[PDB]
């Protein structure tokens, strides 16, 4: 419902961002559980996105890659304390170190860099998930 | 004139970058870089060993030797060679890029057919010159055709690869007054529209057989008008945007593979977003933009309404707020904003389906000029 929705946003950097996001997730285990769950009714997001779900014989798996030792990219004092300005690069990488091998066995979870990177709504909407998850 | 008659290239470097800075880019490498294709052109269109490939000045656009040079601009010297046969020179270029030459084809391939592709398309002239490049561009395919590179493989990356080709083509139009000459291709639009009708004996089916092409020539456009600056590539940007929007709209009733949804909101709201932020209306170039904005918003909405009958409730209420505050402009604009209005809420009042959109919609301005439309909405 967020990438439906911010694709339709002026600047042409977070919408291929998400439709990469959309490409990624829809080709997944969870997307056709989704799609399956959630054609039965009627939105204009089921129409709209029509076009990037595709029939494969494999679908998308993510790369679960173990890092040597986790917790190290989350420790820093640092990280988890911003400035007095400059709130959008703290979120954006507490956002990215929480993604980088740190537990999120959800698969729908580490499709959505880019779209972290290109937002910062969009990764305040996204950390909470990330940390129930883990 | 750096290359014989000798202007000192550090003069030359101060002159170009202060330019640079004057035009608005961000480094003198884009700005040099934006004009490689015609530089290259008529570089080698020099017939003289003295101004071959390896002699063309790359200090101007700040690379410091001919490796990096070659790693940022092979994607634009590959495919002038392979259009004269150079096949040798390729092969000298990656050998010292160490990357294989095969690579490097197939990451050129759509520049190349781009140089090739419309020559097959339209015959029957008269004109000698037209009749040479078709056997130049018949010469170099088939010599492409040929085992020893890009062996039979041609067809498979032609078809996983076509939104590439689409957009090449799409990015060399050019009509013609006082716009300047665009990059050396120069295709009109019916030479690009033979050039699709060719591709398709050998269009839009094949793009609809994978409905997520659409969104690439699109994203496309759309990112090569936003890293514009300028106002004249900018209105050429349009009117290829709008050349592509038409073909789309000419495949209606086809369902574009269940994309038609997708494709129609992306449409409308590319083109809310260029109305929006308009800058004046004192520039004849701005005013040939907007003009055309309107027209293709006019259109697409007309195909919708009367080829769906629906998919227009959700974008009625956005498209009437943008097109109220155009009213209060010019008349040039204001004839065009008025009867898109009309043909929206006036004479639509016939379906039922945009009965109630029509009356969940905001009142109109009390102003004499919205009066049949005040006097519409009251009564709806």
């Amino acid at each position: 419902t967020y990438l439906n929705n911010t694709l339709v946003e002026d600047c042409v950097k977070v919408r291929s961002a998400a439709v990469t996001c959309l490409k990624n997730i829809l080709a997944t285990k969870t997307g056709h559980s989704f799609w399956e769950i959630y054609k039965m009714t009627t939105d204009p997001m089921l129409a709209y996105l029509q076009p990037f779900r595709t029939s494969r014989k494999k679908f998308l798996e993510v790369p679960r890659f173990d890092k040597e030792n986790p917790f190290e990219g989350l420790d820093d004092i640092n990280l988890w304390i911003p400035l007095s300005e400059n709130h959008d690069i703290w979120i954006k990488t507490l956002t990215c170190a929480f993604l980088d091998s740190g537990g999120t066995k959800c698969e729908i979870l580490q499709l959505l860099k880019p779209m972290c990177e290109v937002k910062t709504d969009f990764c305040q909407t996204v950390l909470p998930y990330l940390i129930h998850d883990i | 004139s750096v290359k014989e008659n000798g202007l000192e290239p550090h003069l030359v470097k101060k002159v170009l970058e202060k330019v640079s800075e004057t035009f608005g880019y961000r480094r003198l490498e884009d700005f040099m870089a934006s004009h490689l294709d015609y530089l290259v052109l008529e570089w080698l269109n020099l017939q003289d060993t003295e101004y071959n490939l390896s002699s063309f000045p790359f200090i101007l656009l700040n690379y410091t030797n001919i490796e990096d040079f070659y790693r940022s601009c092979y994607k634009v010297l590959i495919p002038h060679l392979v259009i004269r046969s150079h096949f040798d020179e390729v092969k000298s270029i990656a050998n010292q890029i160490q990357e294989d030459w095969k690579s490097l084809l197939t990451d050129c391939f759509p520049k190349i057919l781009v140089n090739i592709l419309p020559y097959f398309a339209y015959e029957g002239t008269r004109d000698s010159g037209m009749a040479q490049q078709r056997e130049t561009a018949t010469k170099v395919y088939d010599m492409l055709k040929s085992e020893n590179l890009l062996g039979k493989q041609i067809d498979h990356l032609f078809i996983s690869n076509l939104p590439e080709i689409v957009v090449e083509l799409l990015m060399t139009l050019h009509e013609p007054d006082l716009d300047p000459a665009p990059n050396p291709p120069h295709f009109p639009s019916h030479v690009i529209k033979a050039t699709f009708a060719y591709i398709s004996n050998c269009i839009l089916e094949i793009l609809s057989k994978s409905p997520d092409s659409y969104q690439k020539i699109l994203l496309a456009i759309c990112e090569q008008a936003a890293e514009t600056n300028n106002v004249y590539k900018k209105h050429r940007i349009l009117k290829i945007y709008h050349l592509f929007v038409s073909l789309l709209l000419k495949d209606i009733k086809s369902g574009l593979g269940g994309a038609w949804a997708f494709v129609l909101r992306d449409v409308i709201y590319t083109l809310i977003h260029y109305i929006n932020q308009r800058p004046s209306c004192i520039m004849d170039v701005s005013l040939r933009s907007f003009s055309l904005c309107c027209d293709l918003l006019s259109q697409v909405c007309q195909t919708a309404v009367t080829y769906c009958k629906d998919a227009l409730e959700n974008h009625l209420h956005v498209i009437v707020g943008t097109l109220i505050p155009l009213v209060y402009e010019q008349v040039e604009v204001q004839k065009q904003v008025l009867d898109l209005l009309k043909y929206l809420v006036i004479d639509n009042k016939d379906n039922e389906n945009l009965y109630i959109t029509i009356k969940l919609l905001d009142p109109f301005p009390d102003h004499v000029v919205f009066k049949d439309l005040r006097i519409t909405q009251q009564k709806i």
